[PDB]
C-alpha cells in the first residue's frame, strides 16, 4: 500500500532526527557542575494563612506588584487577597460551579477564569460604578478550558481539552490563530519573558514550542513516559521544566534540543501537580499528591528542602516577581504563604 | 517515546491456531498493566482481555472465554496471546494497549483511535 | 480517505521541517545556565535568607 | 442524727455551768440511763456506772471500714480518669485537622468530667482535716464552732454540688445532638452550638442558686454537707432524673435504628455497639434510679451506694479511651506526625 | 445522686464520733 | 498620617461585609444534594427539583469527549452517582457498561462514592455473549412483574447480580450500590432517589460515630 512507504519514510526521518540529536551529545550537565558546592540547608515556615473558601481550590496567580493574588474554588467563587495583611478585597460569584483555571492581568485591571462550560470569561475590576461584572465571553472551544495566560490587555492565549490552543481578540471576540498539533488534551502553558514564544504540555507525553506570529510548531520534545501535568519556563529564556504522573521532573534546552536533567527519588511514587522556579533559577519547587512540596536544586539534582503542612492534595504553586515569597494552595480550603 | 509494534497476523481456516505478540519500548514494562483490543469490520472497538502487573489476574470477555489465554514476559518486554479453534466470527484487527498510569487497578483505554498509548495492529481474517 | 492521506502526508512534512534545524553542542549550552546562576546569585532572597529588618512578611 | 449533735452537747454543758450554785442530764444518751446515777465520791469524774453499750461500740467499729474502703475505691477511680482526660484534651487541641463540632461537644464533656473529679477530691481532702485535731483546752473549741473556721468549706460544698449537676447536663446534650442528626435527611445547615452550650453550662446555674439561698437561711447546719430536710434535697435531684429519663428513649431509638440497618441488607456487632454506647448516655444511673433515698435501710442501701459509685468513677476513663485514644481518625493522624518529625532529621 | 447521700452519711457518722470523743475527754479530765 | 488609619478602617469594613455575605452563602451551600448523571451551555447542563423541601441539583455531561480520565476527578465530593443502563446485531454494550462501572468503582478519587443503578426499557427485553445463562436459577426472594415471563425474569436477575458482583467484590464498608428496575415510569424515580440519599446520609453519620 502507499501508506506503508510513507510510514517508512517517516521512520527514516525520525531516525535521522534521533541521530542528529545523538551526535551533539558531548557531555552531561552533572560533570560540568561537579566542581561547584551544594546550596546547603533550606528551611521555610508559614507566615500567613488564608481561610475564605469553602470547597477545594484549583488555581491561583500572583500580581505584578507582588502584593495581591486571586484564587479560584469549585464552590463558584473568586477571591482577591492582600498578602501583607490577611484581609480580603473582592468576592466574585461565578455562573458555573466548576472553574478550573484563573489568571491575573499584568496591568492589574482584569482577571479571567474558565472551566467545564467551555467558555472563558473576562472580569473588569476598575469600573465607574464600583462593582464587578463580566466584560466578554469567548466561545468556540469544543472542550473544557484548562489554562489561560494574559498577554496584554487586549490579547490572551488559552488551551482546552479538544487538543487545540487558540489566540483570542477580546474586543472582537473571535479566534485569530489556532494551533492544531497535539493528540491528547492540553494541560498547561507558559509564556516567555518577551511574549514571542510559548510551550505547552499534553496527555500524549510530548511538549511543543509555538510561534505566536507564524502560528505553527517549530520543535517537539519527547523522551517522557506518561501524561504531562505542569510546565514552567526558565528565567534566561532557553530552558523549561515539566512535571507528570510518573513521579519525575525533567529539564529541556531549546537551543540544544535535548533533555539535560532528571529529578526523581526511589520512595516518591505519586504524581506531580505543579512546578515553579526561583528568581535566580537555582531552586526548582514542585507539588505532589502526598500533600507536601519539595525543593530541588536545578544544577546538581539533589533534594534540599521540604514544605509540609497541608491536610489534602496540593494543586497550585506560585513564586512572586521579586522572589521574596511562595504561595501554595490545596484541596482543603486554606492558602499558605511561605518565606 | 512510547512505541508498540504487533506481529503474527495471518489468514487461517476454521479450527486453526494463531500466535500474536507485540514488543514494547520506551518505558518500564513491569510497572504497567496490558490489554488486548479488537476491531471488527464495520463495528466499534471491543475489549478482549487484560493481565495484571505480575500476571496473577486474568479476565476474558465471555465470547472467547475458555479458548484464549494471555501471558507476559517481563524480562524481554513482550506480550503474548494464544488463539485456538478459530471461527469465521473471529475476523478483526487486533490491538495491544496499556493504560496510562502505573500502580493503578483502573484503566481507560477502549476509546477510539485517539488513544495515544496503542499500537498499529495486524490483520487477522478467517474464511474459506 | 482524502483526510487520512492528507493527515499522513502532513506528518512527514512536519518531521522534515523539524529535521531542517541548526543545533549546537551540549557543552556550550550547559555552561550558560551556571554562568547565569552565578551572575544573579546575590539577588535571590530565598537562596540566601535576608535579615528580618527588610522582610515584609514577618 | 440530723447533724449538729456536737452543737447541742456544747450548749447544754454551758447551761450546766451557767446555773452554777443555782448521771448528768446533758449526756446525749441520758434518756436510756435516767434511773442510774453517780457514786457519792465528791460522767464528770471517777464514774463508770453509765457509759455506752459495748455492743454499740462493737457495731460502730465495723461501719468505719466500709466507709474507708469506699473512699479508697473512688479516690483511686477518679485519678486515672482525670489523667486520661487531660491527655485526651491535649491531643484534640494539638491536631489542627481534628477541628469539628463533634470534637467540640466531646471536649466540653471532657472538661465537665475533669471539673467534677477535681471538685470531689478537693472537698474530700479538707473535710478529714477538720475532724483530725485534738480538742485540748476547753477554750480551744469556741473558735472551732465559729463561722471563720468553716468559711472555706461552704464554698467548696457549693462548688462540689455545681460540678455534679453540670456533668449530668452534657450527657443529655450529647444524646440530644446525636438524636437530631438522624431525624433530618440533609445536613442541618448551621449548628446551634450557642444553644447547646447554654443548655450545658447555664441550666445547672438556676437550680443550685435557689438551693444555696434556702440552705443559708433555714438550714444553716455546720459545713453544709448534711441533708436533714428531704424537701430541700428534692431541688437538686429533679434535673438529675429528668436527664436520664430523656436519654433512655434516645438510646432505645438508636438501637432500633441499628437493628433496622442490619436487617435490611450480625449479633456480635449489635452487642458491641450498645456496650460502647452505654458510657456516653449513662443507663447505669437509671438502673438503680427508682430505689429512692428514703426507702433504703439495710443492704439494699449499701449495694446501691456501691454499684453507682463504682461505675461513676471509671466513666471518665471509658469515654476518653473509647472516643479519643481508639479512634481510627486519631490513630491515622498521629502516625503522620511521627513520620514528618522523623524524615525531617534525615 | 449517690455522692451526696454518701457524703451526708459520712458527715453524720463523723459528727457523733467527735461528740463522743468530747464526752470521753470531759470524763477523763 | 491619619489617612493610613482611614484606609485600614475601610479595608476592615469591606472584609466584614464580605464575610457577612459568605456566612449566608455557607449556610445555603451545605444543605444541597449534588448528583452526577452518566450513561452506558453545551458543555454542561443544569436541573433543579425539590421533594419534601429538599434541594437537588443534577448534572449531565454531554458536551465533552469520550476520554474521561481527567475531568471525572471534579466529582469526588458528590452525594451519589446515577448510572443508566439499557438492559435490552448489537456490539456487546453490556460488557462496556460493566467495565466502566468497574473503573468507576475502583478509581482512587471516586473510591468512596455510592452508585444508584437504573435498568431501563424492560418492555423491550445473553446466551451467545455470556456462556453462563444456562446453569443459573432465579433467586429465592424475587417479586416478578405481572408479565411473568420466565426468560425475561431470568435475564433481569442475571443482569442485576452481574452488577452486584463487582460492588461486593471490593470497596467493603464505605460505599454500596442500590439497583432499581425501571418498571415505574411517570414520577416514582425521584422518590427512590430521595430514599437512597436519606439512607446514604444516615449511614455516613453512623460510620462517623463508629456504630457500624
Amino acid at each position: 500500500s502507499e501508506l506503508d512507504q510513507l510510514r517508512q519514510e517517516a521512520e527514516q526521518l525520525k531516525n535521522q532526527i534521533r541521530d542528529a540529536r545523538k551526535a551533539c551529545a558531548d557531555a552531561t550537565l552533572s560533570q560540568i557542575t561537579n566542581n561547584i558546592d551544594p546550596v546547603g540547608r533550606i528551611q521555610m515556615r508559614t507566615r500567613r494563612t488564608l481561610r475564605g473558601h469553602l470547597a477545594k481550590i484549583y488555581a491561583m496567580h500572583w500580581g505584578t506588584d507582588s502584593r495581591l493574588l486571586v484564587s479560584a474554588s469549585q464552590d463558584g467563587k473568586l477571591i482577591i487577597w492582600d498578602s501583607y495583611t490577611t484581609n480580603k478585597v473582592h468576592a466574585i460569584p461565578l455562573r458555573s460551579s466548576w472553574v478550573m483555571t484563573c489568571a491575573y492581568a499584568p496591568s492589574g485591571n482584569y482577571v479571567a477564569c474558565g472551566g467545564l462550560d467551555n467558555i472563558c470569561s473576562i472580569y473588569n475590576l476598575k469600573t465607574r460604578e464600583g462593582n464587578v461584572r463580566v466584560s466578554r465571553e469567548l466561545a468556540g472551544h469544543t472542550g473544557y478550558l484548562s489554562c489561560c495566560r494574559f498577554l496584554d490587555d487586549n490579547q490572551i492565549v488559552t488551551s482546552s481539552g479538544d487538543t487545540t490552543c487558540a489566540l483570542w481578540d477580546i474586543e472582537t471576540g473571535q479566534q485569530t490563530t489556532t494551533f492544531t498539533g497535539h493528540t491528547g488534551d492540553v494541560m498547561s502553558l507558559s509564556l516567555a519573558p518577551d511574549t514571542r514564544l510559548f510551550v505547552s504540555g499534553a496527555c500524549d507525553a510530548s511538549a511543543k514550542l509555538w510561534d505566536v506570529r507564524e502560528g505553527m510548531c517549530r520543535q517537539t520534545f519527547t523522551g517522557h513516559e506518561s501524561d504531562i501535568n505542569a510546565i514552567c519556563f526558565f528565567p534566561n529564556g532557553n530552558a523549561f521544566a515539566t512535571g507528570s504522573d510518573d513521579a519525575t521532573c525533567r529539564l529541556f534546552d531549546l537551543r540544544a534540543d535535548q533533555e539535560l536533567m532528571t529529578y526523581s527519588h526511589d520512595n516518591i511514587i505519586c504524581g506531580i501537580t505543579s512546578v515553579s522556579f526561583s528568581k535566580s533559577g537555582r531552586l526548582l519547587l514542585a507539588g505532589y499528591d502526598d500533600f507536601n512540596c519539595n525543593v530541588w536544586d536545578a544544577l546538581k539534582a539533589d533534594r534540599a528542602g521540604v514544605l509540609a503542612g497541608h491536610d489534602n492534595r496540593v494543586s497550585c504553586l506560585g513564586v512572586t516577581d521579586d522572589g521574596m515569597a511562595v504561595a501554595t494552595g490545596s484541596w482543603d480550603s486554606f492558602l499558605k504563604i511561605w518565606n | 517515546q512510547v512505541q508498540l509494534q504487533e506481529s503474527g497476523g495471518g489468514l487461517v481456516q476454521p479450527g486453526g491456531s494463531l500466535r500474536l505478540s507485540c514488543a514494547a519500548s520506551g518505558f518500564t514494562f513491569s510497572n504497567y498493566k496490558m490489554n488486548w483490543v479488537r476491531q471488527a469490520p464495520g463495528k466499534g472497538l471491543e475489549w478482549v482481555s487484560d493481565i495484571s502487573q505480575s500476571g496473577a489476574s486474568i479476565s476474558y470477555t465471555g465470547s472467547v472465554k475458555g479458548r484464549f489465554t494471555i501471558s507476559r514476559d517481563n524480562a524481554k518486554n513482550t506480550l503474548y496471546l494464544q488463539m485456538n479453534s478459530l471461527k469465521p466470527e473471529d475476523t478483526a484487527v487486533y490491538y495491544c494497549a496499556r493504560c496510562p498510569a502505573p500502580f493503578t487497578r483502573d484503566c481507560f483505554d477502549v476509546t477510539s483511535t485517539t488513544y495515544a498509548y496503542r499500537g498499529q495492529g495486524t490483520q487477522v481474517t478467517v474464511s474459506s | 480517505n482524502t483526510a487520512s492521506i492528507a493527515q499522513a502526508r502532513k506528518l512527514v512534512e512536519q518531521l522534515k521541517m523539524e529535521a531542517n534545524i541548526d543545533r549546537i553542542k551540549v557543552s556550550k549550552a550547559a555552561a550558560d545556565l551556571m554562568a547565569y546562576c552565578e551572575a544573579h546569585a546575590k539577588e535571590d532572597p530565598l537562596l540566601t535568607p535576608v535579615p528580618a529588618s527588610e522582610n515584609p512578611f514577618r | 442524727p440530723s447533724g449538729q449533735v456536737m452543737d447541742f452537747l456544747f450548749e447544754k454543758w454551758k447551761l450546766y455551768g451557767d446555773q452554777c450554785h443555782h448521771c448528768p442530764w446533758y449526756l446525749p444518751w441520758h434518756h436510756k440511763v435516767q434511773h442510774r446515777f453517780v457514786f457519792k465520791r465528791c460522767p464528770w469524774r471517777d464514774a463508770s456506772q453509765c457509759q455506752m453499750d459495748g455492743e454499740e461500740i462493737e457495731v460502730q467499729k465495723e461501719v468505719a471500714k466500709m466507709y474507708s474502703s469506699f473512699q479508697v475505691m473512688y479516690t483511686v477511680g477518679y485519678s486515672l480518669s482525670l489523667g486520661a482526660l487531660l491527655l485526651a484534651l491535649a491531643i484534640l487541641g494539638g491536631l489542627s485537622k481534628l477541628h469539628c463540632t463533634r470534637n467540640a461537644i466531646h471536649a466540653n464533656l471532657f472538661a465537665s468530667f475533669v471539673l467534677k473529679a477535681s471538685s470531689v477530691l478537693v472537698i474530700d481532702g479538707l473535710l478529714r482535716t477538720r475532724y483530725s485535731q485534738k480538742i485540748g483546752d476547753d477554750l480551744s473549741v469556741s473558735t472551732w464552732l465559729s463561722d471563720g473556721a468553716v468559711a472555706g468549706c461552704r464554698v467548696a460544698a457549693v462548688f462540689m454540688q455545681y460540678g455534679i449537676v453540670a456533668n449530668y447536663c452534657w450527657l443529655l446534650v450529647e444524646g440530644l445532638y446525636l438524636h437530631n442528626l438522624l431525624g433530618l435527611a440533609t445536613l442541618p445547615e448551621r449548628s446551634f452550638f450557642s444553644l447547646y452550650l447554654g443548655i450545658g453550662w447555664g441550666a445547672p446555674m438556676l437550680f443550685v442558686v435557689p438551693w444555696a439561698v434556702v440552705k443559708c437561711l433555714f438550714e444553716n447546719v455546720q459545713c453544709w454537707t448534711s441533708n436533714d430536710n428531704m424537701g430541700f434535697w428534692w431541688i437538686l435531684r429533679f434535673p438529675v432524673f429528668l436527664a436520664i429519663l430523656i436519654n433512655f428513649f434516645i438510646f432505645v431509638r438508636i438501637v432500633q435504628l441499628l437493628v433496622a440497618k442490619l436487617r435490611a441488607r450480625y449479633k456480635f456487632r449489635l452487642a458491641k455497639s450498645t456496650l460502647t454506647l452505654i458510657p456516653l448516655l449513662g443507663v447505669h444511673e437509671v438502673v438503680f434510679a427508682f430505689v429512692t433515698d428514703e426507702h433504703a435501710q439495710g443492704t439494699l442501701r449499701s449495694a446501691k451506694l456501691f454499684f453507682d459509685l463504682f461505675l461513676s468513677s471509671f466513666q471518665g476513663l471509658l469515654v476518653a479511651v473509647l472516643y479519643c485514644f481508639l479512634n481510627k481518625e486519631v490513630q491515622s493522624e498521629l502516625r503522620r506526625r511521627w513520620h514528618r518529625w522523623r524524615l525531617g532529621k534525615v | 445522686h449517690s455522692q451526696g447521700t454518701f457524703t451526708s452519711d459520712y458527715s453524720k457518722y463523723l459528727d457523733s464520733r467527735r461528740a463522743e470523743d468530747f464526752v470521753k475527754w470531759l470524763e477523763s479530765t | 498620617t491619619e489617612d493610613q488609619r482611614n484606609e485600614e478602617k475601610a479595608q476592615r469594613e469591606a472584609n466584614k461585609k464580605i464575610e457577612k455575605q459568605l456566612q449566608k452563602d455557607k449556610q445555603v451551600y451545605r444543605a444541597t444534594h449534588r448528583l452526577l448523571l452518566l450513561g452506558a451551555t453545551s458543555g454542561i447542563f443544569e436541573t433543579k427539583f425539590q421533594v419534601d423541601k429538599v434541594n437537588f441539583h443534577m448534572f449531565d455531561v454531554g458536551g465533552q469527549r469520550d476520554e474521561r480520565r481527567k475531568w471525572i476527578q471534579c466529582f469526588n465530593d458528590v452525594t451519589a452517582i446515577i448510572f443508566v443502563v439499557a438492559s435490552s446485531n448489537q456490539t456487546n454494550r453490556l460488557q462496556e457498561a460493566l467495565n466502566l462501572f468497574k473503573s468507576i468503582w475502583n478509581n482512587r478519587w471516586l473510591r468512596t462514592i455510592s452508585v444508584i443503578l437504573f435498568l431501563n426499557k424492560q418492555d423491550l427485553l445473553i446466551e451467545d455473549y455470556f456462556p453462563e445463562f444456562a446453569r443459573y436459577t432465579t433467586p429465592e426472594d424475587a417479586t416478578p412483574e405481572p408479565g411473568e415471563d420466565p426468560r425475561v425474569t431470568r435475564a433481569k436477575y442475571f443482569i442485576r447480580d452481574e452488577f452486584l458482583r463487582i460492588s461486593t467484590a471490593s470497596g467493603d464498608g464505605r460505599h454500596y450500590c442500590y439497583p432499581h428496575f425501571t418498571c415505574a415510569v411517570d414520577t416514582e424515580n425521584i422518590r427512590r432517589v430521595f430514599n437512597d440519599c436519606r439512607d446514604i446520609i444516615q449511614r455516613m453519620h453512623l460510620r462517623q460515630y463508629e456504630l457500624l
